[PDB]
This record gives structure tokens, C-alpha cells and sequence, in this order.
């Protein structure tokens, strides 16, 4: 165990608020200047593709889950909603509390559905991080419930110092959290894409557009997988950043090039 | 200790959501029957690094996660909301919790003007000594 | 602000229910096993309109309504018990918050004794000032 | 958003606490000097007949409840208990959380069962005021739980400054919560009479018991409904305030003159 | 008031459980994931009947329990968490509720090292009263 | 009502902290000295057999149960584990709440299973103590989940002054919280012993060891209650403290001398 960290500005810095001194100087006229906030992964540079992202999340049992809230968020580019069931039907995920709901601000929500083993009773962040759902970050992941993955600070504040899309993403999924986790984009119910970890979202928002548009959806009542050749390129984080393309049918796989 | 990032990267700023707190409400929006769903109880405010303040504040959070995992480890709540008050409590009684010894440096009193009302007004006593 | 009350009546008379806060229990009754049930934990009192207190109180209530509706918006917690203690909080922080400039308007420090110990001592080192 | 007021007492006045001004005469010497109160509507002088009630609450979707406590309340002449559904049978409120108790204090405590559309989630004040239970005031009605309109105040206080009878009246309900809800007060199970905004509980249980003494209940298997003509009389609040009568059979309504 | 042991017997020691409130975390133990189960987050501790303590200690949840259980009865909370930190709030408004008056025997300003400080540097005005 | 009492240490003696005076001296430097610790019945001398102690615990409607917490305990010689039900099937005890786990520290589990008429919702302490779970005492005993008895206190502290073992022992029983309780030490499903109050732990360990290794089990698949006789013997608390008997065959009952 060991104390919270409560952040506070001096000399123009954040610092945290060295406990065994006394600083009279630092004024807390207010319990409205104290302040729980929650900053998410993404903003720390962490690679936000579904395979990498499902990587960090891990089942375990014999931990009770634990809720802790906070007053303000950051507005997210990717979200996740998991729907993940076991191969015999049973629910992986426990369904929202009373009182959670999803992040209020993303711009992708990536709806992940699909199976696997799920070898324990909650899922956890196995980097020890939050997944923050509407002003309540929790140590484990709620059914069909949107949540950014992220972290908590606390702080003393002085006295004195574009609408908003959302767009659903859907991937299947077999093998859900173990070394050979399988992902496919979903265009429609019956047309799908082999899922790589160098997608971006709006990448697999243009290719869905381009299989529409161009016709190369499933014209049968059969499953149609499409890849994606290496040679067809998607490190520069998000917030500092047509019909060229040939696709010929080889369950039916194919390929795009 | 002071805060030094140590993150692969920074988004310097900080696109930020919360509830409003100051303002009054217009006409019959904060009756709950009238007012907004759960969607569109929502401000925003954009942030930018002034001071390094927003990639500080992202490894603050950072560092903040040990500490705060343990403490919820430690507790039986479910849902733990009394974390600020406490720090607020906890504010309090470093500085009086105890007595407050005059000009000591655990003691957050100024006689600064009580110091110049007593030794200005010994020209009241000493001044005024006439013979 | 005053409170100036603005409903079409008044009853000036509360006949109120609350819980008992004083006095030892009689014998075995507090044992939750032994004691009332959910229905006779109850007490009450009377309290007539003196100070127009009573019609203030129902205009105080009527006013809080709007305040109190959009905190309970903007917390995620399904019950709140924590008002109370808040407020004795912010109580605390408003006056000792800081450093307590003594006599300064927001510090409720009293030096009156203090003044006369040392102003009323100095008649021992100026009266004692023997040749 | 705006502070919660606190109540406290300067110059032989209530007044709401100046958050901007601080006075040091002011002392809080314990935290039981604090206190969080509830009062009734009833006490402001609002019509609290059954059909005028009713039309101050309505059902909404999107808005979370919420409860906060209050540690005092006054007592009541008129609550309510809402058993209503739908006319598919689904019931249009929810069930009373575990430690929602009914008020402690009613005088009158008005039953209505019966149907509506219930085009909402929950059901909420339409004058944004509560639903108080005991000591747990609610954004929201839930089902067969007895409740007070009211409000809630918070004071300061200085440190020095017959029994419980209720009765229940029963009635039914249709289009409940909409612009023509038609409701009726019960004798017995076959034996009804059309309700209207100018009677009191008082006249209802005495015209009550007019009809099971001279004998005006329905005596077949079918469903019997007294009408009263409006001369029968019944602008004075609860707390400042015989065989003349004639039945006559004309289901199967009936007048009462 | 003073403990008076009242029980037919006293375990004069007490062995106890209790979670870790000091020490950092062994590398990722604190990562919830990776950490101990329910059953293994506790640590130990054996204490002694000094000053007759562990005795005292028995008495004193004895006597607590009526107080308590009429606690218990009076909130509609389900579980309390919040009965410590209402102490704290009410140790502070014990002692700084009001305005302290120096001197009083209710407020806890010590101002010791400020007598010494004034009527100390007297002997640069009085001492250097030079003619 | 009464002021809940703090304990505090003046002149080398745990006191009551007396809350209408005021002590200048005493130092609250961080809100880490309060703590709240909960004490074993045990410690102070009670009678921890079965029979004993489950009349000290009874049924009781018209209560809501209540829960409050403490962050550090006693580990426990003996701790009660009850699956009781009525005749006809249905539940004595609520299952555990949500968060409230079994009492960490003991070294006997006396676990009851059996039936009772269970007059009453809830089951409290008819002597006024709590049943202390994983940090959380409530009034009342929750199905199938491990519990101290024991009651809670509250303390400010200055700021400078072998493993875990445990044995389930199995009962039946029949008539449970009444004035006549039968109860049946279990050694396998089809062997038991008739219990009494002056059996310890270790003599139920050690008659256990003794029926198995002597092999007096039944071996049939009719139940055998074995009965001992009152010569066999078993006024000292647990902190301060061989093949020689002969069973005969007399359901099917038998004695032991
Ligand atoms: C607070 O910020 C810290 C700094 O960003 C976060 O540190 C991260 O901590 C996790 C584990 O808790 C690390 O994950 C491990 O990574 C190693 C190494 O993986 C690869 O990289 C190295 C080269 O750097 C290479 O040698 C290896 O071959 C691997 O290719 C794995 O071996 C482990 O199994 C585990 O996955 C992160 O790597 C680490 N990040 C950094 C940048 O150091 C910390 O998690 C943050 N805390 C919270 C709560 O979010
Ligand atoms: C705090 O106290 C206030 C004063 O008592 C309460 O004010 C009430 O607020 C509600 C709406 O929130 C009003 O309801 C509206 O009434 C109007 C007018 O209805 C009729 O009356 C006028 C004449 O006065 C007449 O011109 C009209 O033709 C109507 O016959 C309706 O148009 C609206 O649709 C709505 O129903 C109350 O009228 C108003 N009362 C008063 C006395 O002003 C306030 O609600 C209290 N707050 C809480 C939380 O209880
Ligand atoms: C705090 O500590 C106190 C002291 O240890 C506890 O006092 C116990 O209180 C309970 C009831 O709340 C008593 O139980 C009653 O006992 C009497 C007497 O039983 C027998 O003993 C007497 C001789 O002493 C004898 O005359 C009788 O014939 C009986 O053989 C019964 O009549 C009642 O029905 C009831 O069972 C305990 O006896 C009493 N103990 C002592 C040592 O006085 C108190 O319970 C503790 N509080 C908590 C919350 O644990
Ligand atoms: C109690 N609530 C009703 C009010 C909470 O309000 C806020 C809580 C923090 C902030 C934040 C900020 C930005 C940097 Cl401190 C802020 C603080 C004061 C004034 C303006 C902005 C913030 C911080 C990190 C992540 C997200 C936001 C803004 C508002
Ligand atoms: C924390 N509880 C155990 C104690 C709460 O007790 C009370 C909480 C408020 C009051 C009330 C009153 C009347 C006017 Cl303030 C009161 C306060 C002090 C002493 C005597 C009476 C009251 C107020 C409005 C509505 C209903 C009641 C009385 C008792
Ligand atoms: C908030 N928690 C993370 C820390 C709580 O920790 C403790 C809470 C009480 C004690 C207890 C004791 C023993 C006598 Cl006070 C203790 C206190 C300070 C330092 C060392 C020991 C104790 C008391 C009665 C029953 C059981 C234990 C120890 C630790
Ligand atoms: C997962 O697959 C990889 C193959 O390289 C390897 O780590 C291991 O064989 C597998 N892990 C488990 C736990 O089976
Ligand atoms: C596609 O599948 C989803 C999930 O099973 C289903 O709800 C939806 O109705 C389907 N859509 C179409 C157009 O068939
Ligand atoms: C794919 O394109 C179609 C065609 O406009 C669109 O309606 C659909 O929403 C797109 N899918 C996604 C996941 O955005
Ligand atoms: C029908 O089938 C194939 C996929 O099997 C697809 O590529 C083709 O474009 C479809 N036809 C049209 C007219 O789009
Ligand atoms: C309700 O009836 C009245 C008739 O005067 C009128 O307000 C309206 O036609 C009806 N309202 C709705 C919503 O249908
Ligand atoms: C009257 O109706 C109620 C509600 O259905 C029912 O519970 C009750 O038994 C009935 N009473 C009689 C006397 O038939
Ligand atoms: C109506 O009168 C009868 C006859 O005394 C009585 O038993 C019944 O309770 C009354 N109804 C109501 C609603 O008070
Ligand atoms: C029987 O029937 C009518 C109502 O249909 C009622 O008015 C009449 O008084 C009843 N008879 C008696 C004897 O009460
Ligand atoms: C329980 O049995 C004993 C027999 O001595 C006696 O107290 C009583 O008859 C019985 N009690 C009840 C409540 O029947
Ligand atoms: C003994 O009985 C218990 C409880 O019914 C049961 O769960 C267990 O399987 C049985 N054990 C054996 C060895 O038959
Ligand atoms: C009884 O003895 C057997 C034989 O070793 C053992 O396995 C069993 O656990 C014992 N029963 C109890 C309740 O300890
Ligand atoms: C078989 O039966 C009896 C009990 O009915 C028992 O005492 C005896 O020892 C058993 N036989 C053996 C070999 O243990």
C-alpha cells in the first residue's frame, strides 16, 4: 500500500503534492477545487487496432471487481463493445451494474462479437489500467458496454487560472484473448474482411465503402471472407495526422489487389 | 516529487467532456421529466500544453494507478466516490489537526498585521509619556 | 439572499416525523432482534410559526429543488448520503483553508484576551522601570 | 448548474447562507447541527385530490432516477400508491429498491390501481419536485410504494433554540397519466362511484358509508357504478378546516341526488 | 469516561488480520490481473495486553454496540462506510467550528514562541532608548 | 440514541473520549489514526459449541438488515458456516450480498446444514452483536457464508507507539433456533455422532480420526448415530489451553464407551 497522489501546479508545474511537508501557501478554499479526472491510453501513444488492444485484457478469477468514479474525461477516437461468449453459448461478460453506462465521447466504437475460452470469472487490464465507462472506471469489462481504456488522476486547482459523431465498427471473433485470437471486419452479415493489426478505422470505413460501391458484396446466401494483400500499405499516432484497388473471388475466401 | 513524462508519446491536448457546474438553467431544463437524456448532460473544453499541464495530467494518471489500484483492493465498497473528500479531510487536519503553534512551521497563521497593530501602537503608551 | 415566500398557501404549523438522536435506550430495545420494527423507530414534535420560520423553511425547500436536481444530474451515485458532510467540509475549507491572516476579514481568529494580556502586561517592565 | 442552498438563521430570520461572504459569528460546532429535511406540497396549498395529482407526474425515457436522503419529513394527510400497467399486463413501474420503505406518516393514503399507456421508462414530476419515501426522496415512482409530494431543504441549526391512524382508499384507473384518464372510487369490489376533483377523503369515506348502510351495493355478479350529480356540494386547505341523500338505479350506472 | 472490563474473560492477545497500509508493491502484485485473490490479501499481526490495551480494546466494542446498533437503525444506508471520516469532520468543528478566542480553553492556538518573540524585542525599543 | 464512542489512549489507558470536553493535546494528523477493528465474542470467554451458540441467534421479521464496515479483525478459533432450511424446502438465510465474502481468519468452520421452523425473515443476535463477514458486519446471517461473532469499535491511535490453517467440521440438525435443537457431528453421510456441548473441536477431530482408523463407519446403507456416554469427558478457554474406548452396535442406533 502506499498513498494516492494528489496533483498541484507550483513554479508553472503539475507535481504531485508531497505528503510529509506542509506547503501553507497551497489554498483549498473549496471542495469544487479538488478534481477526479480520467486521461485515456491513446493519448500515451498505445497502438488502438482491435487485435493489439483485446492483447491487454485478460480473464482471471478470485478478484472482486472494483469501481472507483471520476467528474471529467477526455473525448476518445476508439472505444470498445465486446460481446464474447463461450463456444457453448454461456456469457463471458456480466451485464452493466445499475448506474454504468457507456463512455460518453468516442469516435469509433469497435463492437467486437465472437468466442472464446474466457478461463476466469472477470476480465481484467493485465497493465494494471482502468476501463472507464460514463464517470465510473472499473477494474473489469461489463457486457456489450462501450468503454475507452485509460487511467485516473486527482487535483487541487487554484481559484484563478465541432458536434460530436460516433461511428460502430463490427468484428467477429474466435479464439477471444489467447495466442490465436482470429478477427474479421464486418461489411455486411454475409460479407467479411480478414482483420490485420495495420488497419486503421478509417481505412476499414473506405475499403467498407469500396466493397459496397463496387459491388463485391456476397451475392449468395454463403459467407464471403475477403483479404488483403501485404503490399496494400495503411507511425504517427491520431491526433497528429477511391477505385484503384482489384478484388477477385479464388465459406469462399478471396483476395484484394 | 515532481512529474516527469515517460510515455512513448503525448497528445498535447486535451479534448475534454464533464457535467456543467456554474450557470443557471434555462427555464425548465434542470427538471429531470423536461431536461436532457443521459446523452446530452455533456459539456466539452479543449485544452492546450501550456506549462506542460496536459502531459503532465496524462502521467500523473499514469503514476496515480499503483497507489489507487492498492486502495481499492483494500476496500470493501464496490463503488468507492469518497477519495476527494477524504483528501479534503486529510487537507485539513495536517494543518489543525493539533494545535497551532504560533510561528512554528507546522502552523498556517499570519500575524503579519497583528505584529504592526501591537508594535505600531506602542506610540500610544511610550510616545504619549508625559511628564 | 432572504427568503421571500412565494407559494399560493402556507400551513405554519410542521407536525414532523423524525428519529430518535438523545437518549439511553430502555433496556434490551436497542437489539435490532428485540426492538420496533420498521414502522415505530419513529418520533415527533410540533413546531408553530415563530419567526415566520416555518413558512421559510417550505420556500427554502421549494427554492433547493432546482440546485439539488442538477447536482443529483450530474452524479453517477444511485443514493446520496454525502451532502451533509460536503457542506461541513466546505464549511471548514472556507475559513481554514489557507493561512489565517489574523485580523484580517477571513480569519475567524479572536486576539480580544490576547490584546489585554499583553497590553495589560506591559504595566510590569514600563511601572516596574525602578532606579 | 448553481451551489445547494443552506438554510440558517440570522436576525430572527431564515435565511439562504451567502456562499460569497463568510461570517465568522456563524458557528458549526458538530455535524448534527446539520440537517436535511422534507416537506410536502400539500403544505404550499396544491390541489391534492386523486385526478389532480396524478396529472402533475409523467413518463419519460433517457433520465437515470436518483435518490438522495433526508433525515426528517412532516407528516402527511394525503399519499399515494400506484399499481398500474399497461393494458398488455406489463407492469409501467418498477419495483421498490431494497430499502425503499413507503412514508412513515399519512393520514389518507390514496390506492389506485389500473391501466394507461405509459410511454416512458420511469415516471418523474412534471413540476420537478420528489417523491418521498421514507427518509428517501426519489426522482421517481415506484410500483405499490406509498409516497409524499415534497421538496427538500438543508439547515444549519444553532446548539439551543393523539396517535398514527391511516386509512387506504381504493381506486381504478384508465388511461392512466394521459389527457382522458377516468377514475373511480371503491366500495367493495362490484360497487364503485365516479370520481371527481372537489371531493375530499372525507367525503368519500363518508359517502362510503352511506352506501354500505342504506344498503346501495351491488347486489348481482355484475360491476355497479354511482353517479353523483353535481349539485351535491363537498377554496379551504386540510389544516384551516347524515341519510339526506337519494339512490336510484337508472354494468349498470346510477344516479345519486 | 474510563474502560472497565466487564467480561467474564479477557484473551489478553490480540492475534489480527488486517490489509497492508505501508510498503511499495513486489513488481506487478498491485496489477489486479496479476495479483493475490480475496484470500490472500491480508497480513498479520500479534499484539500484547500493554498497558492493558487488548483488554480495554474487548470492552470498548462492547459498549460501542448499543450506540452503534441505534446508528444503524436511524440511517436508511444499507452498508456504512462513512462513520471515521464523520469523526474527523467532527473533530475539526470541535475545535475550529467557530472563532477561536486565543486564550479560551476551546481553542487550540498556541502562542508560546509569539510571547517570546514580542516581549522579547522590547529591548530594541526600550533598551535602545538612547538620549 | 447516543453518541457512538471513540476510543483514544490518555495516561498509558484506553478511554472513551469524552465529547463534551476538549482536549487541546490530542492530535488527529491525518485521517490514516482513526480506525474501526472488529473483536471476537471469543475473547471474552463465551461458549463457542454449536449449541450454545446458535441460541444466541434468532428470527425476526420487521427489521431491515444493516451493514457497516471495519478495516481490521481477529483471527477466529470458531467460525459458523449455516444451510438451514424450513421443512418444506425452501430458504432460512438470503444468499450473501453482493461484495460480502466469508470471515477471513478461522480455524474451525462449524458448518450446520439441517432444518428449522424459521419464524422470522432475517436471523439476528438476540444478545445485540453483529456477525462479522470479509470486513463488513451486518446485523443478520447470510445462507451458506462463514462468520465471527463479535462487535466493533472505533479508535484514534497516536502516530508513534506459522501460516493459516483451517478445518471444516460438518453438523446436522433438526428444530434449529428452537428450544428443542437436535444436532449430529457428521463423519461421513452415513455416519454421525450425537452432539453435546461439551465437545470440543479437537475431541470431534479426534473421535472422527478414532471411528475411522477403528473402522466403526457404517457399512450398510442405513444411517449410524453413535451415541457417547456421559462418563467420557472433554472450564478453560482455548487461549489458555489413542485407541482406549469401545464401541458396540445396540437407522441404527449404537453407544461408545
Ligand atoms: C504507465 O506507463 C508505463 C510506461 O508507458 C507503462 O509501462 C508498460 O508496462 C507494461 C506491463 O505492465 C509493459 O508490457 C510488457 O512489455 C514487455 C516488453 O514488450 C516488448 O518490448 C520490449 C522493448 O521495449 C522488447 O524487448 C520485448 O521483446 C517486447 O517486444 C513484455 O515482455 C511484457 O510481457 C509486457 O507485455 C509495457 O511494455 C510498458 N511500456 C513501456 C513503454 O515501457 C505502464 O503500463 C503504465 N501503467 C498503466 C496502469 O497504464
Ligand atoms: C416552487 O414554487 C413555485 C410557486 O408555487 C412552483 O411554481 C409552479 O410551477 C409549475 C411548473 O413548473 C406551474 O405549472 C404550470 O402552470 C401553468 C399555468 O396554469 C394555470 O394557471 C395560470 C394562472 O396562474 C393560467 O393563466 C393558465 O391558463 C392555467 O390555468 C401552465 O400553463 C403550465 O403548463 C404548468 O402546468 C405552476 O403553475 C407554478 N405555480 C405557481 C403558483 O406559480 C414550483 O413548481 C415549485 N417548485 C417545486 C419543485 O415544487
Ligand atoms: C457486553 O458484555 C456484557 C457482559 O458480558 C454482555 O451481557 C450479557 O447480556 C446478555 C443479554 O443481552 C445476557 O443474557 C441473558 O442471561 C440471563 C441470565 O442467564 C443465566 O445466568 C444467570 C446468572 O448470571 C442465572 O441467574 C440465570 O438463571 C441463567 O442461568 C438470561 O436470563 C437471559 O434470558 C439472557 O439470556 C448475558 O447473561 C450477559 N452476560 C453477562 C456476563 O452478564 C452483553 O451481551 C455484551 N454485549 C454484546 C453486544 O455482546
Ligand atoms: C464536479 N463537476 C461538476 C465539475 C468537474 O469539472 C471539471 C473537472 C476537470 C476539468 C479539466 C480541466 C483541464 C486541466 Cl486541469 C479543467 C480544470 C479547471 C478548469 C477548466 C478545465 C480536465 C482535466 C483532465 C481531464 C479532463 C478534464 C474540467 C472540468
Ligand atoms: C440525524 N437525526 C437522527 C436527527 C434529525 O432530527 C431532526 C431534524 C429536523 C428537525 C426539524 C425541526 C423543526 C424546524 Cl428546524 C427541529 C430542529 C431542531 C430541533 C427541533 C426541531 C424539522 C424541520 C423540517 C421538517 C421536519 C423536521 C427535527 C429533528
Ligand atoms: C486502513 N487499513 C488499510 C489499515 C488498518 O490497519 C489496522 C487497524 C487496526 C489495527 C490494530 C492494532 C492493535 C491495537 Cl490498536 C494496531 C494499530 C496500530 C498499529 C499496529 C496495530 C487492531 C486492533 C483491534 C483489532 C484488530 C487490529 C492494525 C492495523
Ligand atoms: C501460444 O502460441 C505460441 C506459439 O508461438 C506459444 O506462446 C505457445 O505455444 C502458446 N501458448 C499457450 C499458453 O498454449
Ligand atoms: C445482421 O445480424 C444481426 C445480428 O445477428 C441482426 O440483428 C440483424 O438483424 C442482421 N441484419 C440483417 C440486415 O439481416
Ligand atoms: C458500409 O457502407 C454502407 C454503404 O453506405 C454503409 O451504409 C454502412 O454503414 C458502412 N459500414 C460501416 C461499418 O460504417
Ligand atoms: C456477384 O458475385 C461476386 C462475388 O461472388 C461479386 O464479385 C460480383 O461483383 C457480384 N455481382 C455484381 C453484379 O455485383
Ligand atoms: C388531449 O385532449 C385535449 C382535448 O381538448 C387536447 O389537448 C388534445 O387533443 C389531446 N392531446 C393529445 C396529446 O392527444
Ligand atoms: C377484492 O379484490 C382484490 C384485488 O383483486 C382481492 O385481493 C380481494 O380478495 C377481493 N376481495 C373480496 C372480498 O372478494
Ligand atoms: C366502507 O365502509 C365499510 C363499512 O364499515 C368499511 O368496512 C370499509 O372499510 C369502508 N371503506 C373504506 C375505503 O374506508
Ligand atoms: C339490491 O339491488 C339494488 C341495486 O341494484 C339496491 O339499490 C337495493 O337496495 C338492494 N337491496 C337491498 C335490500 O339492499
Ligand atoms: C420449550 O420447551 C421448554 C420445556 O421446558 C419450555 O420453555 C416451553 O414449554 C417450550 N417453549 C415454547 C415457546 O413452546
Ligand atoms: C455427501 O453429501 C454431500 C451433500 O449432499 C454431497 O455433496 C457429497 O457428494 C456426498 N459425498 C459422498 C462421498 O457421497
Ligand atoms: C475424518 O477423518 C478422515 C480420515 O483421515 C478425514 O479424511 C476427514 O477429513 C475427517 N473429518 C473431519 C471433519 O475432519
Ligand atoms: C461393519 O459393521 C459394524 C457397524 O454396523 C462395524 O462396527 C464393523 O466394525 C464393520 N466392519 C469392519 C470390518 O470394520
Amino acid at each position: 500500500g502506499r498513498s494516492i497522489p494528489l496533483g498541484v501546479i507550483h513554479n508553472s508545474a503539475l507535481q504531485v503534492s508531497d505528503v510529509d511537508k506542509l506547503v501553507c501557501r497551497d489554498k483549498l478554499s473549496s471542495t469544487n477545487q479538488l478534481r477526479s479526472v480520467g486521461l485515456n491510453l491513446e493519448g500515451n501513444g498505445v497502438a488502438t487496432d482491435v487485435p493489439s488492444a483485446t492483447k491487454r485484457w485478460g480473464f482471471r478469477s478470485g478478484v472482486p471487481p472494483k469501481v472507483v468514479n471520476y467528474e471529467a474525461g477526455e473525448w476518445a477516437e476508439n472505444c470498445y463493445n465486446l460481446e464474447i461468449k463461450k463456444p457453448d453459448g454461456s456469457e463471458c461478460l456480466p451485464a452493466a451494474p445499475d448506474g454504468i453506462r457507456g463512455f460518453p465521447r468516442c469516435r469509433y466504437v469497435h463492437k467486437v462479437s465472437g468466442t472464446g475460452p474466457c478461463a476466469g470469472d472477470f476480465a481484467f487490464h493485465k497493465e494494471g489500467a482502468f476501463f472507464l465507462y460514463d464517470r465510473l472506471a472499473s477494474t473489469v469489462i461489463y457486457r456489450g458496454t462501450t468503454f475507452a481504456e485509460g487511467v485516473v488522476a486527482f487535483l487541487i486547482l487554484p481559484q484563478a487560472k465541432s458536434g460530436y459523431y460516433s461511428t460502430t465498427i463490427r468484428y467477429q471473433a474466435t479464439g477471444f484473448g489467447t495466442n490465436e485470437t482470429e478477427y474479421l471486419f464486418e461489411v455486411d452479415n454475409l460479407t467479411y474482411v480478414q482483420l490485420e493489426s495495420r488497419f486503421t478505422p478509417q481505412f476499414l470505413l473506405q475499403l467498407n465503402e469500396t466493397i459496397y460501391t463496387s459491388g463485391k458484396r456476397s451475392n449468395t446466401t454463403g459467407k464471403l471472407i475477403w483479404k488483403v494483400n501485404p503490399e496494400i500499405d495503411t507511425e504517427w499516432a491520431f491526433w497528429e495526422t477511391s477505385e484503384e484497388l482489384s478484388f477477385t473471388v479464388v465459406x469462399x475466401x478471396x483476395x484484394x489487389x | 516529487e515532481a512529474i516527469v513524462n515517460a510515455q512513448p508519446k503525448c497528445n498535447p491536448n486535451l479534448h475534454y467532456w464533464t457535467t456543467q457546474d456554474e450557470g443557471a438553467a434555462i427555464g425548465l431544463a434542470w427538471i429531470p421529466y423536461f431536461g436532457p437524456a443521459a446523452e446530452g448532460i455533456y459539456i466539452e473544453g479543449l485544452m492546450h500544453n501550456q506549462d506542460g499541464l496536459i502531459c503532465g495530467l496524462r502521467q500523473l494518471a499514469n503514476e496515480t494507478t499503483q497507489a489507487l489500484q492498492l486502495f481499492l483492493r483494500a476496500t470493501t465498497e464496490l463503488r468507492t466516490f469518497s477519495i476527494l473528500n477524504r483528501k479534503a479531510i486529510d487537507f485539513l487536519l495536517q494543518r489543525w489537526g493539533g494545535t497551532c503553534h504560533i510561528l512554528g512551521p507546522d502552523c498556517c497563521i499570519e500575524p503579519h498585521d497583528w505584529t504592526k497593530n501591537i508594535t505600531d501602537k506602542i506610540d500610544q503608551i511610550i510616545h504619549d509619556f508625559v511628564d
